[PDB]
This record gives C-alpha cells, sequence and structure tokens, in this order.
C-alpha cells in the first residue's frame, strides 16, 4: 500500500525564560523513527526506531546541524510573525509546520506537502502543485510575496518531490521487517446498563495499525450519527491503535442496533450486534 | 532526511 | 488567540486482567497551547517513573501526547490521570475504568 514520510516541528518562545522550546519529530507512517529536543540532554537528532540506526555518523552529524538551522529559522520568524500581528514581547508564541511526501506502492512519488501555522492557526500552506503557496491572511501574505520572489517552492519542491522521496524509499526498505505490517481491528461489543430501563453499547476496535478507521451505529438501518460518542483514535503504545464508539439504548432494544467496522485491512466492512439470549 | 535548506518568513 | 482544553483518556494497552503485567496510558489530544502538566496517580499518588511521547500534532494543529507505564492492575487499586492546563480551572482528575 501507499507510504508516507512526515516531519513534524513545533517553536514555542519562552518570554525571558530564555531561547524558544524547539521539538523537531519524524515519521515513517505512523511510526516516529527520529527526534529532536531542544531541552535534550544529546543536543542532537536521536534515533527513535530500530531500523534507523544502522545509519552512520554522517548521517547523524548531517540530520543534527539541518534540524538545528529549521531551529534557528523558526527563532526568526517568532520575532518576525510578533511584528506582522503586532503583539508584544511579553507573551509566549507557537509556530508549527509539517512537511513531507506519499509514495504508492510501487514506491513512485504521489504528494508532496508543506503547512505552517503561527498560534494553532493557518498560517501559509504549500498548494497541490508544489508551486504555489495560499496564505491564511494579509500578514502571512507578506512571507508569500517574500517566497514567491526567492523562489523558494522550487527549492521546497526539489525535497518534497525528490529527496524525501528518494530517504522514504531507502527508510521503507531498511525497515522492511516492520513498516509493510497491517495489524486488523480486533472487533467485539460490550453492554452496559445506565439504568433498570436503559443501557450503554460500546462498540470496540483494538490493536489496528493503519490508524484510519471508521465505527458508526445504525438504528435498523438508519445512521445514528447525532446520539454516539466517539472517541478521539488512541495509541496502544507498540504501534497499534485502538478506538471505541458508543449508544444509549432502552433496554430489551439492543438488537435493533448494529456496529459497522470499515478499515482499509478487512476484506468486507464488520457488522456487529448485540447477541440477545 | 529533514530539509537541508529554509527560507526565513 | 482562542486556547483548546485537553481531551483526556486512560486506559490499558491490552484489555485489564488482574494480576497480569500490562501498560496504564494516559492519552491527551486537542489542546492548545502545548504547555501541559500530566501525572499518572496510583491511590491518589504521582507514579515516579512515567515515560511520555515526543510532542505532536493533528491537521487541525491541535496537540497531543501519551503519557504510560508499566503496572499490574490489582482490584484493589485505582488508577487515574491527572492534567493541568492554562484551560482549566482546577487539574482534572479521569479515573481508569476497565470498561472504557
Amino acid at each position: 500500500g501507499s507510504h508516507s514520510m512526515r516531519y513534524f516541528f513545533t517553536s514555542v518562545s519562552r518570554p525571558g525564560r530564555g531561547e524558544p522550546r524547539f521539538i523537531a519529530v519524524g515519521y515513517v507512517d505512523d511510526t516516529q523513527f527520529v527526534r529532536f529536543d531542544s531541552d535534550a540532554a544529546s543536543q542532537r537528532m536521536e534515533p527513535r526506531a530500530p531500523w534507523i540506526e544502522q545509519e552512520g555518523p554522517e548521517y547523524w552529524d548531517q540530520e543534527t546541524r539541518n534540524v538545528k538551522a529549521q531551529s534557528q529559522t523558526d527563532r526568526v520568524d517568532l520575532g518576525t510573525l510578533r511584528g506582522y500581528y503586532n503583539q508584544s514581547e511579553a507573551g509566549s508564541h507557537t509556530i508549527q509546520i509539517m512537511y513531507g511526501c506519499d509514495v504508492g506502492s510501487d514506491g513512485r512519488f504521489l504528494r508532496g506537502y508543506r503547512q505552517d501555522a503561527y498560534d494553532g492557526k493557518d498560517y501559509i500552506a504549500l498548494n497541490e502543485d508544489l508551486r504555489s503557496w495560499t496564505a491564511a491572511d494579509m500578514a502571512a501574505q507578506i512571507t508569500k510575496r517574500k517566497w514567491e520572489a526567492a523562489h523558494e517552492a522550487e527549492q521546497l519542491r526539489a525535497y518534497l518531490d525528490g529527496t524525501c522521496v528518494e530517504w522514504l524509499r531507502r527508510y521503507l526498505e531498511n525497515g522492511k521487517e516492520t513498516l509493510q505490517r497491517t495489524d486488523p481491528p480486533k472487533t467485539h461489543m460490550t453492554h452496559h446498563p445506565i439504568s433498570d430501563h436503559e443501557a450503554t453499547l460500546r462498540c470496540w476496535a483494538l490493536g489496528f495499525y493503519p490508524a484510519e478507521i471508521t465505527l458508526t451505529w445504525q438504528r435498523d438501518g438508519e445512521d445514528q450519527t447525532q446520539d454516539t460518542e466517539l472517541v478521539e483514535t488512541r495509541p496502544a503504545g507498540d504501534g497499534t491503535f485502538q478506538k471505541w464508539a458508543a449508544v444509549v439504548v432502552p433496554s430489551g432494544e439492543e438488537q435493533r442496533y448494529t456496529c459497522h467496522v470499515q478499515h482499509e485491512g478487512l476484506p468486507k466492512p464488520l457488522t456487529l450486534r448485540w447477541e440477545l439470549s | 532526511v529533514v530539509r537541508p535548506s529554509v527560507a526565513s518568513k | 488567540m482562542i486556547q483548546r482544553t485537553p481531551k483526556i483518556q486512560v486506559y490499558s494497552r491490552h484489555p485489564a486482567e488482574n494480576g497480569k503485567s500490562n501498560f496504564l496510558n494516559c492519552y491527551v489530544s486537542g489542546f492548545h497551547p502545548s504547555d501541559i502538566e500530566v501525572d499518572l496517580l496510583k491511590n491518589g499518588e504521582r507514579i515516579e517513573k512515567v515515560e511520555h511521547s515526543d510532542l505532536s500534532f493533528s491537521k487541525d494543529w491541535s496537540f497531543y501526547l501519551l503519557y504510560y507505564t508499566e503496572f499490574t492492575p490489582t482490584e484493589k487499586d485505582e488508577y487515574a490521570c491527572r492534567v493541568n492546563h492554562v484551560t482549566l480551572s482546577q487539574p482534572k482528575i479521569v479515573k481508569w475504568d476497565r470498561d472504557m
């Protein structure tokens, strides 16, 4: 199937109390493989997956230099964006950057992307074509003008549809023992009376590796998307994910409710029903 | 691998 | 600016089995800004050696973190996650419940 390589950066200004906290994380699909934390002991890019550890000292030296350089741009940009948005020097602000690429099962380039945020809102994003930018407001347009002039998109594209794709293909080959795995969801249903007259039917999906999943509740075919408590997909902590969906049903009417489980690692969408006596 | 270059905002 | 309050989930890696070693998880998500304090508690007391994932974020830019520790679930042992964020009036405590 399809794979991705993504880098995530967060820089948080610490007004007066030193330089900003920078955290960088690299992922292949949903598996973290590198990290850098400005507050950590090493002051270097560190391995986080066994299949990346086999990389040489020139690899870790380069990654360290290049991640620190990103950290320094972010430091400048925090002051620049405080200027653009007309904010005081007293408050703490955040810059978030996400960039990366997708490749198909043949390893062919599918998409490249870059999105930036300031204080948890869109700031600027590279468009799907990898040639143009979309600024979220008029201050962000100033960045766009500067990048359009500097031909930043061509420089970024060279990485997103070239450098990124080359190394993603390498990482997928180096981690072929673990990254090509897909674990399908282990499904089940639970029942919890909330009184003498009603009960919670809870539909579970555990140990699934493509974090993407769909859990829906239907009362006699008709969707119950308004009376469903859906929890955010969460990590089990061993690379697999978990999710549950719940509905409060009148006692004796449990058989009227169905839980539909759509996942990619599943041949056909699983249907679950409370097996009454 | 992370980007080697980065243009400022 | 807009601040977003954390969503807190306390759960175990594998389904709970009395006497059987497992992992106690506290997943905090959808919060902004990133400054957060998370403690895992055993009978109201802070578990000393708890690890966490590296700060990351979702498509909507909101942050997420996983706090975890190896634990053996006993019948009389009470486990909880205690979270403090700028959006909270007082630290929030979410008790561990096997059923969810």
